[PDB]
């Protein structure tokens, strides 16, 4: 308030603070200086001697001499409001649009708690994306988490923001009134450059859909501390959507590489001994909790989708940061150079990629019947052809039988047109058709995974 | 002001006592000599002195007196054609007072105090102004060297001395505010002077290395990174920019790079001509060099001054190209403090700050309109050095995924003999789509298509490479060995320039562009050669291949027609055979 002053020992980003008692672990406070500017610092480690507060920013200028610290509030957090729904905000939760703040309806503890198991209701629903391939072969089901493993320089972001706007759940195909349920895309990146920061806002505003989405985006340079809380924000805000009003959310976090890069620093200073290959011991846990914001919960009808997209450095699937995820998130959708070099877009491979849970997706009495078998068609068909494309280099083409010679050509039409999709949006129904057509190229009575009926109605 | 003495001196760091009221990061003077200090930690009333130069020969109980300003280079007209120590001290004058030794106990001035200058004013007195509003234009070489309001000053004028020679120190503007503007103005380093606002970029930063201009390239606001082990050309690819970039100011600064590579640019650089005037090219040049050999802490100072210089010029209106030569040593330098002050570190012992002071740096600028309403660009292409070769190592990696435009410089490439060969199967730029407008119009209207087909072979070629090492080039037949060889030539001739061949070491687009169209053709017609019934085998051994060979060497003047001659030679030299 007025009060607690005579701060001794400040080295770099750490700070000890004289006798407080009031404080609590997980408190947050205003530091005030000799020039009126104010700074913030979280309450970590406290005793009967001192507490520990942590300069968020720079600390340029401070003094042994008095320059007090103001207790802000218990366990800080933020409220919410339906108002929020077309804004531009930074980290903590302040207006970056330039239009006055929110006005609550609630305050929300920002430790997100954990669910219960019984409460959760098994997924069974479907979601379109508007991208093709990631709906046809391996289909984002509803109330589902799933992540896009990118490479170092393959273009994640774009393949992000398309799948930002594009999606719209069609309940239509299942049967029920249309506007019984609306769609909320909740989006948060971080470690974004002045450059990146602009590619979003341009696309977002373009046709606009800001008016059905919430922003959160913690600049690159911005203090490393707030970074840590940043996602948890847009996660918890997501709750307030579906559980108190029903909605259908799509949360898309991004670049969780940053999430740990940034993480480490905190832990490295606040003390601990880092475990295996760095990445502070309690990662498993800490990472876990930023993914239990998902699934439908009986009775309640709305729910959360996670797609967090991140990049590896070692360009593997063995470095921990992604590997780890791959135990709790449930699938994998990679991007290869191969596609991308040849110039396609958005390059999402086939075969590396597969959503483990997707059976309770698409169905005969849920959203189109034949989809099942399309999915296991084009997959297994595909891989058969990608060998030939290499072995043709050793024996010429004068030694391919007829049936199989066609399985070469399949690949070309698949790769050139099918996984390319520029800016064209599509839909689950238009997409299944295309597929079919291409399959017609190879000889019939052979695609023996698929059942005869369907072929008798489509070709 | 605030003063105490040495308590504990041992290593580049010291702990004084009897001190309070200090502020974080503050210049000071320690020892009878006076040396330049920094406040980096406090503990009751004792403070860790960080001591910028050397040490040795000290006793406990010697002066320790702060002034309480926290670092800053004093910026104003006349700075080019010089060299500058880590706290911007002109070594010329130093050399003139020492001999041939960088000696402690030195104080001079940043901008020389003698020279007076031809003034011109703009605004009339009795007028209003706000922050960073232009005031006077003192001319300076081929440049026009404006002067601004120092940011965050606003008020109303009251007199203006008219034209004539005038001192640097002089107050040549008075205000009704009791304030005084003089030529220069001091500005911190830890801060980051604003601008009017942030904006997207789209103008290519030309560079003339075909490899940096047809494949990977850079936006004007560009940020990139160049790494490669020892002996890899790391330095020399920044040499070229320093003498063939396309902008107002090269501000080459390297920290921890040897003399030899610096001094050289101080004896060659006088006798050359810029692509933007005709004058001694050295006008667009900074050099704040601070070679490895010097002190410890200076290595930390060094960079952030040349970042600031990078703002300072932008500010006036120009087009900054800053490049730090070998920023990685900086990490090592930072971490040498650490060790002595006992901060537990994160992996590979770097103190956890790698991100902290990295990430602020690289984000800095590009195409940002100023307070003056000019188009300001900050172009940085950061050099780094790993210490292994394992790009897995933290300080390296942290660069990626903080900046775009990554170039990697392969190691095993270079041992053979090319330069500035890079792996393009490592590399990747991001900036490459928002360059399309400018390219279309400026260069050719069909260029990006014609380039993607080059990458069409080039990145696909590995497709075969692997199979070569699995069963030889043997039993790879003919659409096979077509490609292999095409591409063979593609890197043998479209990817290797020099920095020492007398000519041919700089190109315009339109020239380069040319080379590149040929090869496509050659591919095309070859494709139709084998399909028709003959074979590459002899085609390789055609004389016309070698013409495509040597090709790059002729200069521009000839270039049109050179290129036209092969444009005839193709269609005849296929159909015939
Ligand atoms: N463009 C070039 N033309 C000719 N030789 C080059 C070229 N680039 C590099 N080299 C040769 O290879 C060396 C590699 O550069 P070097 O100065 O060792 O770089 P660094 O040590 O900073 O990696 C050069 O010194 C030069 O001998």
């Amino acid at each position: 308030k007025k009060e607690y002053t005579g701060i001794t020992y400040i080295s770099g980003p750490l700070l000890f603070v004289e006798n407080a008692k009031d404080l609590a672990y997980g408190a947050i406070v205003d530091i005030k200086d000799g020039t009126g500017r104010v700074r913030g610092g979280q309450v970590i480690e406290v005793s009967e001697e001192y507490a520990v507060i942590q300069v968020f920013e720079e600390t340029t200028g401070l003094d042994l001499a008095t320059t007090s610290v103001s207790l802000v509030e218990d366990v800080a957090r933020l409220g919410v409001s339906k108002e929020m729904l077309g804004r531009r905000f930074n980290g903590i939760g302040k207006p970056i649009d330039g239009l006055p703040p929110i006005t609550p309806e609630k305050r929300l503890p920002i430790t997100g708690l954990p669910l219960n198991p019984v409460a959760r209701r098994k997924p069974e629903q479907f979601i379109q994306t508007g991208i093709s391939t990631i709906d046809v072969m391996n289909t984002l089901v509803r109330g589902q988490k799933l992540p896009i493993f990118s490479g170092s320089g393959l273009p994640a972001n774009e393949i992000a923001a398309q799948i930002a706007r594009q999606a719209t759940v069609r309940p239509d195909l299942s049967g029920e009134g249309e506007k019984e349920e609306p769609f909320a895309v909740v989006f948060a990146a971080m470690g974004i450059t002045q450059r990146e920061l602009s590619y979003f806002i341009q696309e977002f505003e373009r046709t606009g859909a800001l008016s059905r989405s919430v922003l959160f985006l913690n600049k690159a340079d911005d203090p490393t501390i707030e970074r840590i809380l940043t996602p948890r924000m847009a996660l918890t805000v997501a709750e307030y959507l579906a559980f108190e009003h029903d909605y259908h959310v799509l949360v898309i976090l991004t670049d969780m590489t940053n999430y740990c890069e940034a993480l480490r620093e905190i832990g490295a200073a606040r003390e601990e001994i880092p475990g295996r290959r760095g990445y502070p011991g309690y990662m498993y846990t800490d990472l876990a909790t930023i993914y239990e914001r998902a699934g439908v919960v009986e009775g309640k009808k709305g729910s959360v989708t996670q797609i967090p997209i991140l990049s590896m450095p070692d360009d593997d699937r063995t470095h921990p940061i992604p590997d780890l995820t791959g135990y709790i998130t449930e699938g994998q959708i990679q991007l290869s150079r191969e596609l991308h070099r040849k110039g396609i877009y958005p390059p999402i491979d086939p075969l590396p990629s597969l959503s483990r849970l997707m059976n309770n997706g698409v169905g005969k009495g849920k959203t189109r019947e034949d989809h099942k078998q399309v999915s296991d068609q084009l997959y297994s068909a595909y891989a058969n052809g990608v060998d030939i494309r290499k072995l043709v280099a050793i024996i010429g083409e004068d030694a391919l039988t007829e049936n199989d010679r066609r399985y070469l050509q399949f690949a070309d039409a698949f790769e050139r047109f099918f996984i390319n999709q520029g800016q064209q949006n599509r839909s689950i129904e238009e997409s299944l058709q295309i597929a079919w057509a291409l399959l017609s190229m190879l000889p019939q009575g052979e695609l023996k995974r698929i059942s005869k009926d369907h072929i008798g109605k489509y070709y | 002001m605030i003063q105490g003495v040495i308590q504990k001196i041992a290593g580049p760091a010291v702990i004084a006592k009897g001190m309070l009221g200090a502020r974080m990061y503050d210049i000071c003077k320690v020892g009878e000599e006076g040396l330049v200090g920094e406040i980096i930690r406090l503990d009751g009333d004792t403070a860790f002195v960080q001591v910028y130069e050397d040490t040795s020969g000290l006793k406990v109980g010697e002066p320790v007196v702060s002034t309480g300003l926290p670092l800053a280079v004093e910026l104003g007209p006349g700075m080019l054609n010089g060299i500058y120590d880590g706290i911007q001290r002109p070594l010329e004058r130093i050399r003139e007072k020492t001999g041939i030794y960088i000696t402690r106990g030195v104080v001079v001035h940043a901008l020389d105090r003698e020279k007076k200058w031809a003034w011109t004013p703009m605004v009339k007195p009795g007028d209003e102004v706000r922050g960073g509003m232009v005031l006077g234009t003192v001319p300076e070489f081929g440049f026009t060297h404006k002067i601004l309001v120092p940011p965050d000053v606003r008020g109303r004028v009251k007199e203006v001395k008219p034209a004539g020679e005038y001192t640097v120190e002089e107050p040549v503007v008075v205000l009704e505010d009791g304030t005084e503007l003089k030529m220069y103005h001091t500005w911190p380093v830890r801060r980051a002077r604003p601008v009017q606002r942030k904006l997207d970029p789209n103008t290519p930063f030309l560079t003339g290395m075909r490899i940096l201009d047809v494949l990977f390239p850079v936006a004007m606001g560009g940020t990139a990174a160049i790494p490669g082990p020892f002996g890899s050309g790391k330095t020399v690819t920044q040499q070229s920019l320093a003498k063939w970039s396309n902008a107002d100011v090269v501000v080459y600064v390297g920290c921890g790079e040897r003399g030899n590579e610096m001094t050289d640019v101080l004896v060659e650089f006088p006798e050359l001509t810029d692509p933007k005037t005709g004058g001694p090219l050295m006008h667009r040049t900074v050099l704040i060099a601070n070679t490895s050999n010097m002190p410890v802490a200076a290595r930390e100072a060094s960079i952030y001054v040349g970042v600031t210089i990078a703002e300072y010029f932008r500010d006036q209106g120009f087009s900054v190209a800053l490049m730090a030569d070998s920023t990685s040593r900086w990490a090592e330098a930072l971490r040498e403090i650490s060790s002595r002050l006992e901060e537990m570190p994160a992996e590979e012992g770097y103190p956890p700050y790698l991100a902290a002071r990295l990430a602020a740096f690289y984000e800095r600028a590009g195409k940002v309109i100023t307070l003056g309403g000019e188009e300001g660009a900050v172009t940085i292409v950061g050099a780094v050095s790993p210490p292994g070769g394992d790009m897995s190592e933290p300080v390296t990696q942290s660069t990626l995924r903080i900046v775009g435009a990554f170039w990697r410089l392969d190691a095993s490439l270079a041992f053979r003999r090319h330069f500035p060969a890079i792996n393009w199967n490592g590399s990747y730029s991001l900036f490459t789509s928002a360059l399309d407008p400018w390219y279309r119009e400026n260069v050719a209207e069909d260029y990006p298509e014609l380039r993607d087909a080059i990458s069409e072979l080039l990145q696909r070629e590995a497709g075969l490479q692997e199979i070569v090492q699995l069963v030889g080039p043997d039993a790879l037949q003919d659409a096979e060995r077509l490609v292999i060889e095409v591409g063979r030539i593609i890197r043998e001739d479209f990817l290797q320039q020099n920095a020492y061949h007398e000519v041919d070491a700089y190109c315009s687009m339109k020239k380069a562009y040319g080379i590149m169209k040929m090869i496509l053709a050659f591919y095309k017609e070859a494709e139709a050669a084998i399909k028709r019934g003959v074979s590459i085998d002899e085609i390789l051994q055609l004389p016309v291949l070698e013409r495509i060979g040597r090709a790059r060497y002729v200069s521009e003047e000839e270039f049109p027609a050179y290129f036209e001659e092969a444009m005839k030679e193709i269609q005849g030299a296929f159909k015939a055979l």
